[PDB]
């Protein structure tokens, strides 16, 4: 309450709303804490740290805005609540529960407000279409990200992307994380969901250059130390923003995780730079500080400035598969993954996403069939399927059904105790590409025969 | 009409080629049936009798694999089809080991080299295969080197004229002829999800249904050549016989274009024309006489179905015998030799022509030869045990 | 006494697998029943218990 | 009147295309080419509908679309991996008269890249293989021209050779590399270089194989 009273002083219009806002804040925090515990998932921990982050985020959103109605205040409060509490949730019913409970508490502690404007389904906030952190409609955001994606295939690396709603929100989450000092990000997702791809895209958006190590056998700890020294030198001395990205493959080695944990926590690692390495570090650090506009001579303050530069310039992005048991060992070996890095969870590709990828990628196809007749009853697996669907919609819905069929078969085999291979969206992309090649070859053969 | 159905069968074949790689025969068939039920439920035009082993590959490739020591089985043919049209380099799971030799024989003309992840020189070998273009088959995927992640992901940078893969620290080039083949000898193993995503699995492990079908096919070939011949004919009714018709049409086109007014001068083109007419008539006759042939071959297959079930049961008995003693390690090839010895080179069948009597003799002699070969490699105390298992299997098989 | 050198046993199994013997070649391994025998060697051989 | 008008409007686009076709291949920038062709496509799309109905406009639009789709063949052709030998092979395959200083975008845009894609990707994959092999040769050349023996003082008597393991490992890996390159389908072009280099490497291996034994025995006998 006293924090929120300090915060609201920027906007004199809302001063009497401090108590309802802080009361709803505390209430929702308590419900989230009691509902989600460590028993269900290893990362379901809730603390005053999250709610201080909440206050900080609302303050950051409110700082440049000159004045905003109460519905805007509730919108910002709900957006921060979603980004802090819904983001870490793993399974869909939990996300629905936290979403609905946010609406419930906001309406309970804030009567006499318009529900529709204060809170809607696509509560999105960004600073790409405007100077400040004003909410943006998802369609204009979609056009902007599609243009930047065009530029992104043009420059850096060409990765074809389709843009559905989930990736749209995930880009926003990553961008929000990147524009924060010591903004380490952690991603839980099945392989092929694009975690590295969207991370690279957003890093290019914010100007962060991408660095990834190449882990192999005989990649000893000394190689990791050397790569860490290189990235530390680039981030701190040269004031070059680095988007460090490590998968699970390089995390497997235990020796790396101690150094990573120390770097995540304190922004620096002791013993990485020693002897002549320390001398070279100080030599380049003095030049970098002079370039910045500071005059430091003694080694301790130079190292402190280097640490501050690394804090403000390094953004480690971790990616791992959704293995909750494995998440337990990751928590055991390194608390920084769960104390400092903000965790995001998008392992599941929704049916809507499956539909969108299928429709986009099977566009050069020719499934158009004027004489195709709509069946009276169809196995609709994509609820938002337009009806009466064309042939194309039927084929892509069929493909989505194939993906859910493999998911169900793997679940059934796991129930029986048999060995089960993960079914990833990479499998779906492979299926679509094979469909393209096979359909093209067979149509060509039929046409040549004709 | 074939154009009206191309979307459906292309969908089924692609979904089968991407998925259904790790699963066994039963799960593959169940998934295909569920898929087909969905599209027919969705009013999607698909042919009701897709022969996946025939739609994705034609006769010459099958003959080439058979000359490449590929065992002639439905699952083996489907796997080999997967080994041909692969977007991601496949992972072979073959406890028996015929798939590996099949790969080397297939790509021997391409100078295929064998390598194992356990070998320390493997990385160097990989570089060579990447830098020159010769295909490489890497074995023992249990110790999978994460340095293979780039090659598997196909991220290549074209800087200057340089098409490079950052294989670890190095930045070596890629040759267009390169292709990797991951292999496994242990059927029971768990892979990280990233590996599973970046590879398509091809399972060569033999299950109860798979071996039962293989033994049934071998019986149909050995004892009933007419039934096996007709079943093969319906296997070639779609695609193959039509291809023969098309090449006959091409020959007719060439022959008629060749004549300079000799269409009437010799009056001999009519012989070729009536030959093509007879071939088309026999193709059409086999095309109309299908359902009868399925019901007949299905009756014949059901006739020997208890035999195939007994074969699968006894073979899995031999496999599970490893628990009794460590000396009881028996291969699928050993059981195959037992099966050849009971089927061919059997003195008891000589002079017997009754199909039912020959079948009964074959069931008796199968158990007899199996016990004769196994007990010689067993301690004396365990002979009673194996006799007990064989008796129980016969009880399960026998009717009444 | 082939059981005395298991590594020798696995390397002989590798040599035997990639080879085309003459139509009358026969390799016999007299061995003491011992777990040290390789599993693959047992799998590729006609076992005889004495 | 309408035909004269549509000819006048297409005159600017035709003159632009002629300007593009006059650019010598050495000076063409395929990315600038793609941007400018996209600009031309937009300008043509800005034409009035009454002119869009004529066959000339559709023909020019199809030519522009074909130019766009063969622009990726242009991308791959501009690559430095293409050598003179590959250019003469392409010369034979397309039965043309391109002169090395005379190559221009016009000559290749006149030749139907929409008809002979099979030939060109064949020759370009061949070029990729040959270039990979010759760059392997360049790496071998530089590593064996830069390599120096590590000499370290021994009891103020001599400067003995160190790093026997590293040198032997390097020569072994290089020997295996040339042996494997012998099996490459592109090995024929760089055959003589491979012969010379493998002779050098085998002589190297024999020399230091004798040298390590001589050094060890000398050191022991000195002791
Ligand atoms: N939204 C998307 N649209 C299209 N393709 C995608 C999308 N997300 C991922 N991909 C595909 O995934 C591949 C990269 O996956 P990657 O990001 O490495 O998986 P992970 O997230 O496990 O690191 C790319 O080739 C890309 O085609």
């Amino acid at each position: 309450g006293t924090f929120n009273r300090a915060m609201l002083r920027l906007i004199p219009s809302l001063r009497t709303y401090a108590e309802p806002l802080t009361a709803a804040m505390v209430e929702f925090y308590t419900m989230s804490q009691e509902r989600f515990t460590q028993d269900t998932q290893p990362h379901y921990i809730y603390s005053p740290r999250e709610m201080t982050r909440w206050v900080r985020g609302i303050f950051e959103a409110l700082r440049p805005l000159e004045t905003l109605p109460v519905e805007g205040l509730i919108r910002i409060w709900a957006h921060e609540a979603l980004r802090l509490f819904q983001d870490r949730l793993v399974e869909d019913e939990e996300r629905r529960w936290t979403d609905e409970n946010i609406d419930t508490v906001a309406l309970k502690h804030f009567p006499n407000i318009d529900r529709e404007k204060a809170m809607s389904r696509p509560i999105l906030y960004s600073n790409w279409l405007s100077k400040d952190y004003i909410p943006v409609d998802q369609e204009e955001l979609r056009d902007y990200v599609k243009a930047r994606l065009k530029v992104f295939y043009e420059e850096e690396l060409d990765v074809p992307l389709v843009l559905f709603n989930e990736v749209l929100d995930h880009v926003l989450r990553i961008d929000r994380i990147f524009r924060q000092p010591q903004g380490h990000l952690l991603l839980i997702g099945v392989s092929g969901a694009g975690k590295t791809t969207l991370s690279r895209f957003v890093a290019w958006m914010n100007g962060l250059s991408v660095y990834q190590i190449k882990v192999h056998r005989k990649y000893t700890g000394e190689d990791f130390d050397e790569d860490l020294r290189t990235v530390l030198r680039r981030s701190g001395c040269k004031n070059e923003k680095i988007a460090f990205i490590m998968d699970e493959s390089n995390v497997l080695d235990s020796g790396f995780l101690e150094r990573m944990n120390t770097l995540l926590a304190n922004g620096e690692v002791p013993g990485l730079f020693e002897g002549d390495e320390y001398a070279t570090l100080m030599t380049q650090c003095k030049e970098g500080a002079q370039k910045e506009g500071l005059m430091l001579d003694s080694h301790e303050e130079l190292y402190k400035w280097f640490t501050s530069q690394v804090i403000r310039n390094l953004h480690v992005v971790f990616t791992m598969n959704p293995s909750s048991e494995g998440l337990k060992d990751r928590a055991a070996t390194s608390p920084a993954l769960f104390n400092r890095c903000v965790l995001n969870w998008f392992g599941d590709w929704s049916t809507e996403a499956l539909y969108q990828v299928g429709k986009e990628f099977t566009s050069k196809m020719d499934l158009e069939k004027p004489n195709y007749i709509v069946p009276d009853y169809m196995p609709v697996v994509y609820d938002k399927l337009p009806q009466p669907p064309s042939h194309r919609e039927a084929i892509v819905n069929s493909c989505v059904f194939v993906h859910q069929t493999l998911h169900q078969a793997n679940a059934r085999l796991a129930k029986r105790g048999g060995r089960t291979m993960a079914i990833t969206p990479r499998h779906y992309l492979d299926f679509i590409n094979h469909y393209a090649n096979l359909f093209h070859e067979k149509r060509s053969e039929l046409e040549e025969q004709q | 009409n074939q154009m009206s159905t191309i979307a459906g069968d292309c969908l089924l074949s692609a979904a089968f080629i991407a998925y259904a790689g790790y699963f066994d025969q039963q799960m593959r068939q169940n998934l295909f049936t569920t898929w087909s039920h969905h599209l027919q439920q969705a009013n999607i035009q698909f042919r009701t009798d897709i022969a996946r082993t025939e739609y994705l590959s034609n006769a010459d490739e099958r003959l080439r694999w058979q000359a490449s020591s590929l065992p002639a089985d439905d699952l083996c043919t489907e796997n080999a089809i997967m080994l041909k049209r692969f977007n991601r380099y496949p992972l072979i799971i073959d406890p028996s080991g015929q798939a590996t030799e099949f790969i080397m024989n297939e790509y021997k003309d391409r100078k295929i080299t064998r390598t194992s992840f356990l070998d320390d020189a493997f990385r160097k070998n990989l570089e060579s295969a990447l830098r020159f273009g010769n295909p490489l088959l890497v074995q023992d995927v249990e110790s999978y080197d994460p340095v293979l992640n780039p090659v598997l992901n196909r991220e290549v940078r074209r800087t200057g004229g340089r098409v490079l893969i950052t294989l670890g620290d190095q930045d070596i080039d890629l040759s267009p002829s390169f292709v990797i083949f991951l292999s496994t000898r242990d059927p029971t193993v768990e892979f990280p999800p990233d590996l599973c995503s970046r590879v398509t699995f091809v399972n060569f492990t033999v299950t109860r249904s798979s071996l039962q079908s293989q033994c049934l096919n071998e019986v149909l070939k050995a004892e009933r050549p007419d039934v096996d011949e007709k079943r093969s004919d319906l296997l070639k009714l779609q695609g193959e016989f039509q291809l023969r018709l098309r090449q006959l049409e091409k020959s007719l086109l060439q022959a008629l274009n060749e004549v300079k007014g000799r269409i009437l001068d010799d009056d001999t083109i009519i012989t070729t024309l009536e030959n093509l007419k007879r071939e088309a008539a026999e193709v059409t006759r086999k095309v109309e006489e299908t359902d009868i042939v399925m019901q007949e071959v299905e009756t014949v297959s059901q006739q020997y179905l208890p035999l195939s079930t007994a074969c699968s049961s006894i073979y899995f008995t031999m496999e599970s015998l490893k628990q009794i003693h460590f000396l009881y390690q028996y291969s699928l090839q050993f059981f195959l030799d037992i099966y050849h010895n009971v089927l061919y080179e059997n003195p008891n069948l000589k002079g017997v022509t009754d199909h039912t009597q020959r079948l009964s003799i074959i069931t008796k002699d199968l158990f007899q030869v199996a016990f004769n070969r196994v007990a010689r490699g067993m301690l004396h105390q365990d002979h009673i045990t194996f006799a007990m298992l064989l008796a129980r299997i016969k009880l399960k098989g026998t009717v009444g | 006494n082939v059981h005395l050198a298991p590594g020798w046993l696995m390397q002989l199994e590798k040599k035997l697998h990639s080879l085309q013997p003459h139509a009358c070649f026969r390799l016999f391994l007299t061995m003491e029943i011992n777990p040290k025998v390789p599993v693959n060697l047992l799998r590729a051989g006609r076992i005889f218990v004495f | 009147q309408d035909l004269k008008g549509v000819w006048s409007e297409l005159s600017k686009v035709w003159e632009q295309i002629d300007q593009m076709k006059e650019q010598p291949w050495v000076s063409v920038q395929p990315r600038k080419l793609r941007q400018n062709l996209d600009a031309l496509l937009n300008q043509l799309k800005s034409f009035p509908a009454r002119l869009r109905q004529y066959a000339s406009y559709e023909f020019v639009q199809r030519l522009l679309k074909g130019y766009m789709k063969i622009n990726m063949l242009v991308i791959e052709l501009k690559s430095e991996a293409l050598k003179d030998r590959h250019w003469k092979q392409l010369m034979k395959r397309l039965h043309v008269n391109w002169v090395v200083s005379e190559l221009t975008l016009g000559q290749i845009w006149d030749v139907d890249l929409q008809k002979n894609e099979a030939i060109v990707k064949d020759v370009l994959l061949v070029a990729q293989g040959e270039m990979a092999l010759e760059e392997f040769l360049k790496q071998i050349r530089e590593v064996w021209n830069t390599y120096e023996l590590d000499l370290v003082n021994y009891q103020n008597k001599c400067r003995l050779i160190r790093g026997w393991d590293d040198l032997f490992n390097k020569v072994k890996e290089h020997i295996n590399s040339v042996s494997a390159m012998k099996l490459s389908p592109y090995y024929k072009v760089f055959e003589e270089d491979a012969l010379s280099w493998e002779d050098k490497l085998n002589r190297i291996m024999a020399l230091f194989d004798v040298w390590i034994d001589v050094q060890r025995r000398w050191v022991y006998l000195e002791g």
